[PDB]
């Protein structure tokens, strides 16, 4: 999971 | 006959003001994944605002998996804002 | 994927309290995804954006929309091409509209591939009762997959 | 165990839209409060809160200013939700 | 004013897919009205709005708290006091109505100072208000979000  | 400048819109946001929206590098974004899951299953019998509540429920329960990074066990909360003035049903596949 | 169909009984018991939504196509839909960014501001390649894009294109087609697509657009291109989309005469004979925007963003704005920002208030305005008469009183859906800041939510334990 | 986001399970009704003014009658009070009271008192028995706010939106969209010399001006309410279930108020239950 | 009660049958067929909402009182409700300013005009009709909501929330089964003509600092402090009340653990929901002048994302105190709405919501969030975790929280905000009047557009 990573940030937009 | 007169209208306000803006009405009859519903806008779904992946996250809240100030916060990050989360995306899995393999499965795509949490919000779009939830949105497609809910709309595909429930557009037949649920209006759009109510489906976005189901999306919210899925998002609230999700948790980040990214050990060793800033995002491990992180959370997200989606929201929607609405100027709709009645139920929005998509009536998929009707009339046959 | 599969979109389960509405029953005729369901339509009969709900059409009177809902927006009119029976046109073919149901509406035009626009899916705009930015994944690869090349401005002075470094923005990370959006791995998995490809999956989001194809999922929505499929979903909106299966829901009976005529799906228009845009990929990897600058801020200026996004405003111009959204305005062009809002202005299409085809909206006059449809019952609804869908716009999905997928990109990096900040509170109230989304990035183009050039690292410049388009304000979301300007986007909604293109489809409003003043600027888009063809969609007056018709339901307009927007889905915005973008960050609204860089605070990560560490969450809280249930009390 | 399941953990929570920092903020969730809220619904917020706003009398007007971003960058706009909300309307108040100098006698009857605000359009938005009048509408809220009328819908919630009539429909809390069988309608959830978000759906009631949709009915409030329909009322507000149709009203116009009466003030010759603001005359015919308009307002639009909106609501934002992080609710994760239907919100029924179940008024007067059990009896 | 009268609130039609729900039927026992409606409850039985809807409670499983809804927030739990059967506590008596249903929740605490706060109605905060600012009507007199200086620093922004007198809010004529604000008295009617206030009484209407106090009546409404009482009929919906809420225990209503009222505040009138508070400064931005007082609003913050008293909202926090309200959010920290012990009653929230044993009630099923909460209502906060704020009625004043405002601007985008903020509301005025009677001193013409602003309280940011983000600060208000934060007081009731899962971190700061654990007693209301997983419980529905309603906010009704009667304030302007800019000065511009909407002229309206012709329907076609």
């Amino acid at each position: 999971d990573v940030a937009d | 006959m007169r209208l306000p400048t803006r009405s009859d819109m519903i806008c779904g946001y992946a996250c809240l003001k100030g916060t990050a929206a989360m995306r899995n590098t393999k499965r795509g974004s949490w919000y779009i994944e939830a949105l497609a899951q809910v709309f595909s299953e429930r557009a037949c019998d649920m209006h759009v605002a109510d489906m976005l509540v189901k999306v919210n429920a899925l998002i609230k329960d999700r948790e980040g998996y990214a050990p060793g990074t800033e995002f491990h066990r992180c959370k997200e909360m989606s929201e929607y804002c609405s100027t709709l003035c009645r139920h929005l049903y998509l009536f998929p596949g009707h009339p046959p | 994927m599969q979109v389960k169909p509405c029953t005729p009984e369901f339509y009969q018991t709900h059409f009177q309290l809902a927006y009119r939504l029976q046109s073919r196509p149901r509406g035009l839909a626009l899916v705009l995804s930015n994944v690869h960014f090349t401005g002075e501001k470094e923005l990370e390649f959006r791995s998995g954006g490809d999956v989001d894009h194809s999922t929505l294109v499929t979903l909106f087609k299966l829901l009976g929309y005529d799906v228009h697509v845009l990929c990897d657009q600058t801020a200026q291109e996004m405003q111009e091409k959204l305005q062009n989309f809002a202005q299409l005469p085809a909206h006059r004979v449809t019952d609804s509209c869908i716009v999905a925007l997928l990109s990096h963003g900040v509170e109230g704005a989304i990035y183009g591939v050039d690292g410049k920002l388009l304000q979301l208030q300007e986007v909604f305005q293109l489809f409003d009762n003043a600027n888009c008469p063809s969609l007056q009183n018709k339901p307009k859906m927007f889905f915005i997959q973008a960050c609204r800041g860089d605070e990560t939510d560490r969450g809280v334990d249930q009390q």
